[PDB]
RNA sequence: GCGGUAGUAGCAUGCUAGGGAGCAG
RNA sequence: AGCUGCUCCCUAGCAUGCUACUACCG
């Protein structure tokens, strides 16, 4: 029991681990193209008005 | 005998592009048709004619170093 | 054509051509000979005339007070009618004529003719200049209805300029086959987004507020919001998908390699794409060779290869649209085949699902322009929770995004 | 001598996930 | 640099299933 069980503890707590690691470069990377896709929607309409 | 020539201006033309012979759209024209032409060709003696015509663009430039690979 | 000697006949009778021109094999086709379509619209007007006297006689019917059936072959090529021996009589003012066969039968021969060109000049005198229209009017909808009460007058069915006012969708089709003839009158700068000035964080942009189409007429949005503060994901989204702020702000074009309307270019120089040759595989080619493959005179031998292209081969081959021509189909047929093809499709379901239930397979295949700058489909299919997605749904069920 | 759980080793199936490649419209 | 459909191959994980043998109880 309480030498097979924690050899099950580290597994989930790890592979939680890295779904919160790719969660969080999941939700840099969405900044990052809004900045993108913002910043060319203001420097088109610097060329129209 | 006609397999031989069209697997050889495969290698050829592939060669040109190669040597960045695709910044010049008018030889680059000429030389796709060329080579799209030989690959349709049904008999040996015009595909040997434009071969000849082709090969004539890769040594008109001095790029490949003839001298060197023609060591037999 | 192996036996088309009445249509011939009645080509050179009426001047479209001249009998030399039917020595030219191919003259029938399509695709080639596309010139074809200049000896056929020179009948327009023998068809036009045949309308008005139509209209004509009909209301020579319904007052003098006569009920039958017009045919088609009771009206010769210039327009007059006779057979009267299946009408019968009423009390004047009170006469009816029935006009479903013949209009339905003539339909397709109205495009193909092209019989409604002489109405986009001056008078409708093709020798006068054309009728200038105003460079921004886009709702030609009191047009669409005269041009209807002029030709097909008697037709009783009830005819919706704009389709978004129709009961179903044999009504859509009804009335779209009508839109697809009138539309060729009408200047081809009208259709497209409409687009509008709205402000967002004081700040003005162009987007488009509902598209005008050939067949569907004027469509309008019906959440547009002037004066906002913010833009989330999703109104990024759809205000970066839209041609609108792309084609309003780049250089105007002047392409004549195409026949295609050419709108605006989204930068300084055009770019002309290639395509490589194949390469090629020695070893298998030998080893083929040292079995008995390819010797001369065999069954098989290599028809396979990779053809390489030169810079004039995006736009040489984008311009074969030019074989799209504007069809307008008989209606009282069609509206049975879509009943008999739908009934080939009975044992299926469909309908709509969330966003967590779709299926998307191989996530890395490019996501368009101009998405294609920053990422992949992977990236829009990560940074949009399962409620944006959501969103947009039920956003374009209101709306109308165009794309690129 | 057998029933119950807990094991290891081995086996097959099925399903998800990931990657590579081929054909068809 | 597209939308689909089918097929082969490799890897991983899980549960299920299956079987053998070992430890505890009944
Ligand atoms: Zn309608
Ligand atoms: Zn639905």
């Amino acid at each position: 029991r309480d030498a097979a069980m924690q050899r099950k503890l580290e597994k989930m707590a790890d592979q939680a681990m890295t779904q919160m690691y790719k969660q969080a470069r999941s939700e840099d990377k969405r900044a990052k193209v809004t900045s993108a896709m913002q910043t060319m929607l203001f420097t088109m309409l610097r060329k129209l008005d | 005998k006609m397999s031989d020539v069209k697997c050889t201006s495969v290698v050829l033309l592939s060669v040109l592009q190669q040597l960045r012979v695709e910044s010049s759209s008018k030889l680059w024209a000429q030389c796709v048709q060329l080579h799209n032409d030989i690959l349709l060709a049904k008999d040996t003696t015009e595909a040997f004619e434009k071969m000849v015509s082709l090969l004539s663009v890769l040594l008109s430039m001095q790029g490949a170093v003839d001298i060197n690979k023609l060591c037999e | 054509e192996g036996n088309c000697d009445t249509l011939k006949e009645i080509l050179v009778t009426y001047n479209c051509c001249d009998d030399d021109y039917f020595n030219k094999k191919d003259w029938y086709d399509f695709v080639e000979n596309p010139d074809i379509l200049r000896v056929y619209a020179n009948l327009g007007e023998r068809v036009r005339q045949a309308l008005l006297k139509t209209v004509q006689f009909c209301d020579a019917m319904r007052n003098a007070g006569i009920v039958g059936v017009l045919t088609l072959d009771n009206q010769d090529l210039n327009g007059n009618w006779y057979d009267f021996g299946d009408f019968i009589q009423t009390t004047p003012g009170s006469g009816v004529p029935v006009v479903d066969s013949y209009y339905s039968l003539l339909m397709p021969i109205l495009t193909l003719t092209r019989a409604l060109t002489a109405e986009s000049h001056v008078d409708t005198d093709l020798t006068k200049p054309y009728i200038k229209w105003d460079l921004l009017k886009y709702d030609f909808t009191e047009e669409r209805l005269k041009l209807f009460d002029r030709y097909f007058k008697y037709w009783d069915q009830t005819y919706h300029p704009n389709c978004v006012n129709c009961l179903d969708d044999r009504c859509i089709l009804h009335c779209a086959n009508f839109n697809v003839l009138f539309s060729t009158v009408f200047p081809p700068t009208s259709f497209g987004p409409l687009v509008r000035k709205i402000f967002v964080d004081g700040v003005p942009f162009v987007v488009s507020t509902g598209y005008h189409f050939r067949e569907l007429g004027v469509v309008h949005n019906q959440d547009v919001n002037l004066h906002s503060s913010r833009l989330s994901f999703k109104e990024l989204l759809v205000y970066a998908a839209d041609p609108a702020m792309h084609a309003a702000s780049g250089n105007l074009l002047l392409d004549k390699r195409t026949t295609c309307f050419s709108v605006a270019a989204l930068t300084n120089n055009v770019a002309f794409q290639t395509v490589k040759p194949g390469n090629f595989n020695k070893d298998f080619y030998d080893f083929a060779v040292s079995k008995g493959f390819f010797k001369e005179g065999s069954s098989v031998e290599l028809k396979h290869f990779f053809f390489a292209q030169d810079g004039n081969a995006a736009i040489s081959d984008y311009d074969y649209y030019r074989y799209n021509l504007p069809t307008m189909c008989d209606i009282r047929q069609l509206l049975f085949v879509v009943e008999v093809v739908d009934k080939y499709f009975d044992c299926y379901d469909g309908g709509c699902i969330n966003a967590n239930q779709v299926i998307v397979n191989n996530l890395d295949k490019s996501a368009g322009f101009p998405f294609n700058k920053w990422g992949k489909a992977r990236l829009y299919y990560d940074s949009m929770s399962y409620e944006d997605q959501d969103a947009l749904f039920a956003y374009t069920k209101r709306n109308v995004i165009p794309t690129i």
